[PDB]
């Protein structure tokens, strides 16, 4: 019980750890979108 | 262990973070050594 | 104080001396029978390895040892190993559903890596 | 991997967002003996194996087998009164240092509780030093980088 419940702990804690990961990118992702289309644009 | 477990992986994606953005960082530094030498270009015209 | 195998506090205590744990003398002894390890570490250990009061006031209204309290002892057995292979079954199905979201996210990281770094590479070829 | 905690003061629609952008690819990728039968059977029943409440029950003037029953009555309340009678020997005093065992105990607990709080302040305060730098670095990185889009539109 107790071996797992370390394994399920660990995998949540760096589930939304891999999840901060994503939010950063993809704000960064759009900045590079309109970055380059407001660019291009002119 | 958690906070053990946690310091463990985050010491080394720490590592990649920033050298993917030192590498990042020697690529826009070839850019702005290049445009400089257009600028400097214009008064051997002159 | 306890012993570590069982979750008893124990009348003749022994420790073993390949790994120090306080085990109740009955348990350790039917471990190394079925199986001739010490079972924290699973390291060597015998009968003879093995290295050698408690006061439970019984209470005032002690039939009741016999009807009330004894049928008390295997309801609360009987029901909490059932409770426990019920708490054991859902971690496990739990664990799937970590490990999935899991591989879920990196195939996002795996997506977006290769999205943001063209995307940047993109603005500096802009510049040409 | 590298998600900085300390460092980023991440809304909770960004958690709603990044969410959604998981769950998507979610939908993608899409010794006992006889004992332990009757133990498992009687939890999941519910149901408990009743015990002879016959010596309550018991009444005057029955037959052979009930008066069975009431000498039953008198070896329980003569047991009953020695065991009572060891009780009013021993005094509250042997509750009393069963209770002073309890406090030991109970004071091996609360230490075990402050090792191991000071030991996951440890793994944090070492996660935020960290993290303080991480900071630095991208942020100078980042400094950089504006400095170089900003240079690359006023050579061209």
């Amino acid at each position: 019980l107790d071996s797992l419940t370390k394994k399920l702990s660990t995998v949540m804690y760096e589930r939304d750890a891999a999840k901060l990961v994503a939010a950063q990118l993809l704000m960064e992702k759009n900045e590079d979108s309109k970055d380059l289309p407001k660019s291009s644009q002119q | 262990s958690t906070l053990c477990h946690h310091s463990l992986p985050a010491l080394i994606e720490g590592q990649r973070k920033y050298y993917a953005d030192y590498y990042a960082y020697r690529q826009e530094i070839r850019s702005l050594e290049g445009r400089r030498k257009r600028l400097q270009a214009m008064l051997n015209s002159s | 104080m306890l012993c570590a195998i069982s979750g008893k506090v124990p009348r003749r205590p022994v420790l073993s001396p390949k790994s120090r744990t306080i085990f109740e003398k009955s348990l350790l002894e039917q471990y190394v029978k079925d199986t001739g390890n010490d079972p924290i570490t699973n390291e060597p250990l015998s009968i003879e390895e093995i290295v050698e009061s408690a006061q439970q006031a019984s209470l005032t209204e002690s039939i009741p040892n016999l009807l009330t309290s004894l049928q008390n002892e295997w309801d609360a057995i009987m029901l909490e190993n059932f409770k426990l292979r019920s708490t054991l079954d859902s971690l496990t199905k739990k664990l799937s559903t970590v490990m999935y979201e899991r591989d879920a996210a990196k195939l996002v990281a795996a997506q977006l890596l290769m999205e943001k770094n063209e995307d940047s590479k993109d603005l500096p070829k802009s510049s040409q | 991997m590298d998600g900085l905690s300390f460092v980023d003061k991440i809304p909770d629609g960004y958690k709603n967002e990044i969410d959604q952008l998981v769950k998507k690819e979610f939908a993608n990728i899409k010794a006992d003996n006889s004992v332990s039968t009757l133990t498992n059977a009687l939890y999941t029943e519910y149901l408990k194996q009743r015990n002879n409440k016959k010596r309550r029950t018991p009444d005057f003037n029955d037959d052979d087998d009930t008066l069975f029953l009431e000498e039953y009555r008198r070896k329980y309340p003569r047991i009953d009164t020695s065991r009572y009678i060891p009780n009013e020997s021993s005094e509250v005093s042997l509750l009393g240092i069963v209770d002073s065992y309890l406090k030991h105990q109970e004071i091996v607990l609360d230490t075990l509780l402050p090792q191991t709080v000071s030991n996951q302040w440890r793994i944090n305060n070492d996660y935020i030093r960290q993290t303080c730098t991480i900071v630095e670095e991208m942020n100078i990185q980042q400094r950089k980088q504006i400095n170089d889009l900003e240079i690359y539109r006023k050579r061209l």
